[PDB]
């Protein structure tokens, strides 16, 4: 009826809440991403994450496959520029059969040379069907031109690498990079005992801490595309603060200030300041928003921007304008009030869904290893003064610059400009 | 748009049974 | 795992021919003796055969 | 704690009833958000051809402006305490919902009433509102899968209101009224067509308080006695083939009468459906699962987007498949879909009805998770059925059907029905209807 | 004892004289199509050739000299590993089917 | 043709298929006697037999 | 999809990092 | 598969094709032999006495019978070269098999110039073997009482088929049963369906195989016999000896061959 | 322009059929008793007709 860390030898953070639901859904977060990844492996995440139902020890890929859909449940592999979270939900009299399914396919892989050769066509389709949604190009690149190293390396495999990422990189990968110390067993509606029992029968498999990553450096770059089509997707951001500090809390009140997105279907965004500082001027479709992007060794606060190819210069430039405002004091305690109210309600909203709460208790197990309630969350929010988004605003706007941009390019202000 | 087109008038055609427009096709299936 | 009808060897020249054969839509009645010719042969063949079987 | 354990918990939906007609029904377990939303009965199948549009530019408007609320004052108390009002305009039902914090449920309940009761309908924004539509019209145009929908709609349902589009003809939208609009509120938002509701952090008491002291206001007289009835539609099964060689794939959709939302066949069918299953080119399934269409599907790449549906309205309802591939797979997949639906009309086996009932219970227990898929299902369970179906009926229901049930259901609305095919874009190996009605029975039955 | 027989049958068999290894005989059935597709790209390179260079020899219907022939010690079963994954496989499918 | 087409689904395939496989067959022996105007079963039938 | 008005912009600008999906019985999925 | 269906087909064919043509040169030994064959279709319960007077044409073989077995006779061969035709269509999908049996895709060479100077060399050294039999001794393969009128009233001293029919013949008088007669004549051709099933063996090619080679050759050694058997007439030891092939062929077919193909895959780890 | 020999649908089908077929390179003799068998029945069918027009 609550929940219940529980900290292994050997790591392996084991958290669980009977919240005696009728499914139960099961996760195991692992700190292993594209910033793990290396100049030579590039794409082995992708792979990964493309390979959940590959021939395990002991389960083939036709028993995984055919177990997990005659008791209908979903094998999702959500995966993250620093986490990758492997996820089973099912009935209540059935987790222990997926439970075996989700471990085999983590801890004890096979990657057989000719299901991963038959498999490396689907990363050309999954980068395809991904990447029609402009953001993803263009969020990208900004992690290519922002972040010198780690971060920048995109969670798709590189075109280069399509068909040559042998299994023995998997396995370099996995050896690496799946250490139980740097893992964390999350379930919703299981009781602990049985996940202490499955977490100790089998995740003890490999044990240590594992080849750590390198500490991204923030390069500053510009990495620009001209693709065509009529909508220019700018972003400029700027090295924010890493997640989990008073900075980061500002940042994100920051975010709110400005703009987070849509509220009301069918609105203008009336209280967001960046969306009204842009409409006085810009009398054409468009839309803004700012970008917060918390990592765990570093972050990126800024501005992203989609609207027509002519009028891109000016929204760039205004909604930047509108931030230089907030830089020089210019904010009004009721605005930092609101903007609270959103951050407060955006939290408990997201862990609303019972996998929004797992993904929360994720988190929180992979970086921080202490889950801390809702409440205390809110409390940190609300800890923040306005003369610290005032800073966060100065450190953004006093900072190195990384822009990326996707469209006609013609008109779009360079990052000097 | 896909709203402006409509299917044309097919009534001149219909067999007797299915005629209206309230009445369901579905009860004279079988007799056609 | 594949329809007979265009998988068997055989049966792809029928169903080419004869089933999923690309038809124009306006053919009047004057190509219909195209069979008439065919159907008439076979009786040709049919018959011929019996006065054969008696002569 | 078993599964049946925990169905049996399932904190229930109270529902009640305010003398004007509206019925209040909320589901407080422990959350401190909620989503209270009501439900107006309305959408394309109560609207004439002559003003077929109007309930979505009803909606359009509908948060613009209030008498009570100026303007985009609305909007700025919604931003204020960050909530995220919303809504959604089916064929059928039209529901405005509000996802907010618990404690600030009095004010929500508050702005509801303002936007479904004292809207203002200003001409200024309607003629701003004209051409959003239009540019939405056009977004929609391009929306490859809609416009295959509303084909299906519109060769299925023929003169019948089901065929028409939810937005309306690109001709309405550029001749409404104020007048138009007005009629349409009076005559379609009133109490007995409306259902309050809440789930998360909502007490009953609170929600019955607060709809008597916000929405009693609504009326449930109608004019001088126009009533609008309801009009029965007819299944006339159809094809209709937009040929378009530009566009990349091809989608089609084909399916046949299914039942309506009180008819029980609902439980079997979908369970059948469930057989056939959903895939896309992403899954990462592959030859290996346990839906035949699917795995054939991967096996020889053939679709990438298919996927089976039920739409089911009030009195009919459309049931079939809708696949995606490319020009040279249609003349295939035709064969091998309706090739799987024949098999369920004569040899459907308990081993994979089963799995049908596994998947049809964590479809069922999964899509009611988070408030806002709560609410909606109230919304939507009070007015489709009057109740709103408890999980543990649910389950009662998937326990009762099995290989016979299955077997004769889809005999029943399958097995020599006429379909309802439509295409889009470069479908020419779609086969002609007298192939697809010749596919609808088996000859060695 | 068996071995004897076993070596005696290796001898008057054939394809030792084609130098064909052991796994080089099997009939190709649709089970084995998979198997040699699954060989890794060495294998496959290497049964090519001896497979090609045994119909030379029946082509012009002679036999390797004594010296290059393929004895009982050395004849790896390079396929075996593969075949029975595929069979288990097959037969896997096959219960599930039940 | 072994112990793969045994089993408990192949089983209820098979009475799936036994009513429309004995009535086919039915079918055939109809079809038979009257193509064949066998007397043996033409004889005990009703109308049909005065035809000899 | 087309966009092309103020509106249907809306909410198309990402605010937070990109986090893609895949499964084994759904499609994949970004945000 | 279907390659070897189509060729029983024409097997069948062709065999009731040459039975009728020797049948229309009209001699005692035609007629004669006419006679018992067709009598033999009397075994067939109910409706197996029906069909010999229909093929007949009459009540014994007579003149419908000639008239109608030349016209058979005539058309028949086209229906052999369109089911031959057919056999080459269902060839070509896979492509000839190798003496090896192992799939010779890595080594296929065209057909135009090298093998139809082949199948030349073997049309004309067949022509040679033909025009020795015709020009030198030409009824070396035929009975002589066939050089005699048909009469239905003398039966001749010898009666016999040809000798591409006396392996069946054999076995027709080894079972005393009619019935069992005629249903072990269909066998004997059928047995040859059944075949593809009762390989065992992981090697498809009979090169490698020295036990299943020596029954190979007993089979062949059979059937000689058979034919031998079949030309003697039915007397002691013919009778006994004709038993006892017709037993040892059809258990060759049936046991001997996949047994040896069972204990030979033990023989090599497979 | 095009080779008639693999164009020509009448001489594509020879063309398949024995003239540019893949076989074997270690075909034995007795692969060639299956073209002598269609020889033979070539002049069966031929010498047979000429007995038929004297019979
Ligand atoms: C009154 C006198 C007879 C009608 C007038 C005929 C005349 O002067 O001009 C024919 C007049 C003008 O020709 P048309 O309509 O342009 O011909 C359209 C098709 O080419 C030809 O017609 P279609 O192919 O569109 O339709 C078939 C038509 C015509 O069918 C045929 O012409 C073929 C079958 C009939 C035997 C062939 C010799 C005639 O069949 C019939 O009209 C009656 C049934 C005939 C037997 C079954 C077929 O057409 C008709 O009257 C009907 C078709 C011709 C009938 C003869
Ligand atoms: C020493 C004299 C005794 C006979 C020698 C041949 C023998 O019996 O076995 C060796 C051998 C048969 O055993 P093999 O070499 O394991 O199989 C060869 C294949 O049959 C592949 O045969 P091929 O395509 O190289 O052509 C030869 C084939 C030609 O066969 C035919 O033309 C059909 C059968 C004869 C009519 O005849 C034979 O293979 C058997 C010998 C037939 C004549 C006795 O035949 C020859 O070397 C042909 C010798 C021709 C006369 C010189
Ligand atoms: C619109 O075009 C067409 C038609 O009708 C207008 C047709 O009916 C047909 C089909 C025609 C036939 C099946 C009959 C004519 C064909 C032949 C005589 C070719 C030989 C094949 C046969 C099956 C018939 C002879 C069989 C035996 C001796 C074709 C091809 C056609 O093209
Ligand atoms: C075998 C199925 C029955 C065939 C048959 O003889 O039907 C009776 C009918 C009519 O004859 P019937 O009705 O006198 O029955 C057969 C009687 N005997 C056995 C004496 C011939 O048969 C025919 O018309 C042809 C028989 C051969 C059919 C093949
Ligand atoms: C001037 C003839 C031309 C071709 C027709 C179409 C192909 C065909 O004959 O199919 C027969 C079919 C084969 O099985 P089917 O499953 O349809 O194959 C596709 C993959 N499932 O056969 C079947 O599906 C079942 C076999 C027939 C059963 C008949 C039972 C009733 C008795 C007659
Ligand atoms: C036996 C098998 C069937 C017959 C052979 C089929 C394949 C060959 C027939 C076609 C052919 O040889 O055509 C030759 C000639 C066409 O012109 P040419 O430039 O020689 O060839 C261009 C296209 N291949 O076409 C000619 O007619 C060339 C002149 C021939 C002599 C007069
Ligand atoms: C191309 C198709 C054919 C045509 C146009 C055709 C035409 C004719 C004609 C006009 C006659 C004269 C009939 C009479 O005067 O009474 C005839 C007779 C005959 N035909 Fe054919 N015939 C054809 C096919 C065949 C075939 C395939 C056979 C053999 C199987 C055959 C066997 C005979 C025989 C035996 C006679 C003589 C008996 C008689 O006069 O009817 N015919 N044919
Ligand atoms: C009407 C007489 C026949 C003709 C004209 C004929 C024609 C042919 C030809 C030309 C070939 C290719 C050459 C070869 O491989 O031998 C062939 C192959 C074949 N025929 Fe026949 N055939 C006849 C009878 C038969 C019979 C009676 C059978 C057995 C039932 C048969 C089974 C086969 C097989 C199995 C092959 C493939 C041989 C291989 O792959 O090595 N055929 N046929
Ligand atoms: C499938 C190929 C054929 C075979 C195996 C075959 C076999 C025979 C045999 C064994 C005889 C008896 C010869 C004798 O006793 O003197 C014969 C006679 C005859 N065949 Fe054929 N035949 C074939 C094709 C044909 C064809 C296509 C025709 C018609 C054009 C034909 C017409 C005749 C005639 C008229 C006779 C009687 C003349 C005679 O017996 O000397 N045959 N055939």
């Amino acid at each position: 009826q609550d929940l219940e860390f529980t900290r292994l030898p050997n790591g392996l953070v084991i958290a669980s809440l009977e919240n005696y639901a009728p499914a139960s859904r099961i996760g195991l977060f692992i700190k292993a991403g594209s910033r793990y990844e290396d100049s030579n492996n590039l794409g082995t995440s992708h792979l990964l994450r493309l390979a959940s139902s590959l021939t395990t020890k002991g389960a083939s890929s036709f028993k995984i496959t055919r177990g997990i859909e005659a008791v209908g449940g979903k094998l999702s592999v959500t995966s993250t520029r620093e986490s990758m979270a492997y996820t089973v939900e099912c009935l209540r009299d059935d987790i222990e059969i997926l439970m075996e399914f989700l471990l085999n396919v983590t801890a004890a892989p096979e990657f057989r040379r000719w299901e991963v050769a038959a498999l490396q066509s689907q990363l050309r389709i999954d980068k395809a069907v991904a990447f029609q949604n402009p953001q993803a190009q263009v969020l990208e690149n900004l992690h290519a031109a922002a972040y010198r190293n780690a971060l920048a390396n995109s969670l798709y495999c590189p075109d280069y690498r399509i068909g040559k990422v042998t299994p023995d990189q998997l396995h370099y990968y996995v050896q690496n990079h799946f250490t139980s110390a740097r893992m964390a067993l999350i379930g919703l509606g299981v009781s602990h005992p049985v996940l202490k029992q499955v977490a100790e029968r089998f995740l003890n498999m490999r044990g240590g801490l594992g080849l750590s990553g390198a500490k991204a450096k923030y390069r500053g770059g510009e990495i620009r595309d001209q693709n065509g089509d009529s909508l220019v997707h700018a972003a400029l951001v700027a090295e924010s603060a890493a997640t989990g500090s008073a900075e980061a809390n500002a940042f994100s009140v920051l975010q709110h200030v400005l703009g987070a997105g849509p509220h009301v279907k069918r609105g203008s965004n009336a209280t967001s300041s960046l969306y009204q500082a842009v409409a006085k001027g810009v009398h054409q479709p468009f839309d803004v928003s700012a970008f917060n992007a918390s990592y765990s060794d570093s972050g990126l606060f800024g501005i992203y921007t989609i609207s027509q190819a002519a009028s891109a210069g000016d929204v760039i430039k205004s909604a930047y304008d509108q931030v230089k405002t907030i830089a020089q004091g210019n904010l009004s305690n009721t605005d930092v009030q609101a903007a609270k109210n959103k951050l407060k309600a955006g939290y408990l909203m997201s862990v609303e869904s019972s996998e929004g709460f797992l993904d929360e208790v994720g988190s929180q197990a992979l970086v921080a290893g202490s889950y801390v309630q809702p409440s205390t969350v809110l409390q940190q929010i609300d800890s923040v003064a306005d003369a610290d988004v005032i800073n966060a605003a100065k450190k953004f706007v006093s900072g190195r610059k990384s822009m990326a941009a996707s469209g006609n390019l013609g008109h779009t202000p360079f990052v000097d400009e | 748009s896909h709203t402006d087109i409509r299917v044309p008038d097919f009534s001149d055609y219909r067999r007797a049974e299915v005629l209206d427009s309230t009445k369901s096709s579905k009860e004279s299936s079988d007799a056609r | 795992m594949t329809n007979i009808r265009k998988s068997h060897p055989l049966m792809k020249i029928i169903n080419n021919a004869f089933i999923d054969l690309p038809a124009p839509s306006n053919i009047s009645s004057w190509w219909n003796f195209g069979s008439l010719l065919g159907i008439c042969l076979i009786l040709q063949i049919l018959t011929g055969l019996f006065l054969a079987m008696h002569y | 704690a078993t599964y049946a354990q925990a169905l049996q918990s399932v904190p229930e939906t109270q529902v009640s009833q305010l003398d004007n007609g509206l019925r209040v029904a909320s589901e407080q377990s422990s959350q401190p958000t909620c989503t209270v939303g009501v439900w107006i009965d309305a959408g394309s199948r109560y609207e004439n051809e002559k003003n077929n549009g109007a309930g979505y530019f009803v909606e359009h408007l509908a948060f613009k402006g209030t008498k009570n609320r100026p303007g985009s004052a609305l909007e700025k108390e919604v931003e204020s305490m960050g909530a995220h009002l919303n809504a959604y305009s089916t064929r059928e039902h039209t529901a405005y919902y509000i996802k907010a914090l618990s404690k600030d449920l009095p004010k929500a309940v508050e702005l509801l009433a303002d936007i479904v009761q004292n809207c203002s309908l200003e001409d200024s924004q309607i003629e701003k509102e004209r051409d959003v539509i239009l540019q939405e019209l056009q977004e929609n145009d391009s929306s490859m899968r809609d416009v295959v929908f509303d084909y299906l709609h519109a060769t299925a349902f023929q003169g019948t209101p089901l065929a028409q589009s939810v937005e309306g003809p690109s001709e309405n939208v550029r001749k409404l009224s104020r007048a138009d609009l007005t009629e349409y509120v009076s005559q379609h938002y009133k109490a007995p067509r409306m259902v309050l509701a809440a789930a998360g952090g909502v007490e009953h008491r609170q929600l019955l308080d607060l709809a008597q002291k916000h929405f009693s206001s609504l009326s449930g007289t109608y004019v001088e006695d126009a009533v609008p009835a309801f009009t029965p539609c007819r299944f006339t099964g159809s094809e209709i083939r937009h040929r378009d060689d530009a566009l990349p794939l091809a989608h089609v959709a084909i399916a046949v009468e299914g039942p309506g939302w009180a008819n029980p066949d609902n439980v079997p069918l979908q369970v059948a459906n469930a057989i056939i299953g959903h895939y896309d080119s992403t899954y990462g399934g592959g030859t290996h699962m346990s839906s035949t269409l699917a795995s054939v599907a991967a096996t020889r790449k053939l679709c990438q987007s298919f996927q089976t549906f039920n739409i089911c309205y009030a009195e009919t309802g459309l049931l079939g498949a809708h696949f995606v591939c490319d020009n040279m797979s249609i003349d295939d997949m035709m064969f091998f879909l309706q090739g799987q639906w024949m098999r369920l009309c004569t040899s459907a086996t308990e081993s994979e009805v089963v799995r049908g009932k596994n998947i049809l219970r964590n479809a069922l227990v999964s899509h009611l998770d988070g408030t806002t898929p709560v609410c909606e299902d109230i919304g939507r369970s009070l007015l489709t059925y009057g109740r709103r179906i408890p999980l543990a009926e649910w389950e009662s229901r998937i326990a009762e059907v099995d290989a016979s049930v299955v077997r004769e259901v889809c005999s029943k609305y399958f097995y020599d029905q006429c379909p309802a095919v439509a295409g889009l874009g470069p479908i020419e190996q779609l086969p002609d209807y007298n192939r697809i009605r010749s596919g609808m029975f088996w000859l060695r039955f | 004892w068996l071995e004897g027989i076993r070596k005696w049958y290796y001898n008057a068999a054939g394809f030792n004289k084609l130098g064909l290894m052991r796994d080089d005989t099997i009939y190709e059935d649709d089970d084995v199509k998979e198997a040699i597709r699954r060989l890794p790209e060495n294998l496959y390179n290497d049964r090519v050739f001896r497979i090609k260079r045994a119909l030379d020899l029946t082509m012009r219907q002679q036999i390797l000299p004594k010296e290059q022939w393929t004895k009982y010690e050395e004849d790896k079963f390079y396929l075996e590993p593969y075949l029975k994954e595929v069979i288990r496989e097959r037969k896997e499918r096959e219960e599930w089917a039940k | 043709m072994l112990s793969r087409f045994l089993g408990p689904r192949y089983r209820e395939l098979a009475r799936n298929w036994i009513p429309t496989a004995s009535m086919w067959g039915a079918v055939g022996a109809v079809g038979l006697v009257w193509a064949t105007d066998w007397r043996l079963i033409l004889d005990w039938v009703p109308y049909i037999n005065g035809k000899f | 999809r087309s966009f092309l008005c103020r509106e249907s912009l809306s909410g198309q600008a990402a605010g937070r990092p990109l986090v893609a999906s895949v499964g084994l019985n759904v499609p994949a999925s970004v945000r | 598969l279907e390659t070897w269906n189509i060729g029983v087909v024409l097997l069948f064919t062709v065999m009731a094709t040459a039975f009728m043509g020797y049948v229309l040169p009209w001699g005692q030994m035609s007629f004669w032999g006419a006679t018992v064959i067709t009598n033999l279709l009397s075994a067939i319960p109910y409706i197996g006495t029906d069909l010999v007077e229909w093929i007949w044409g009459g009540f014994s073989v007579d003149k419908a019978t000639l008239t109608r077995f030349f016209a058979f006779h005539f058309i028949l061969p086209f229906i052999i070269t369109a089911l031959a035709a057919v056999h080459l269509l269902f060839l070509h999908e896979t492509g000839s098999n190798n003496p090896t049996g192992i799939s010779s895709d890595m080594d296929k060479i065209p057909f135009h110039p090298y093998y139809t100077i082949k199948d030349i060399l073997g049309a004309l050294f067949m022509m040679l073997i033909l025009l020795i039999l015709v020009l030198f001794s030409p009824d070396l393969l035929g009975d002589p009482d066939n050089y005699t009128p048909a009469n239905p009233l003398n039966t001749p001293p010898h009666i016999k088929p040809e000798w591409y029919f006396l392996f069946a013949y054999a076995i027709l008088r080894s079972i005393p049963n009619k019935l069992g007669g005629v249903l072990a004549l269909v066998a004997s051709i059928l047995i040859l369906i059944l075949m593809p099933m009762l390989h065992t063996s992981k090697q498809r090619s009979m090169m490698f195989r020295p036990l299943s080679q020596c029954l190979f050759w007993m089979l062949v050694a059979d059937l000689i016999t058979l034919t031998w058997i079949g030309g003697q007439p039915v007397e002691h030891p013919f009778i006994i000896i004709g038993q006892l092939a017709s037993i040892l062929y059809f258990l060759i077919i049936l046991v001997l061959m996949p047994i040896t193909s069972i204990i030979e895959n033990n023989l090599l780890k497979w």
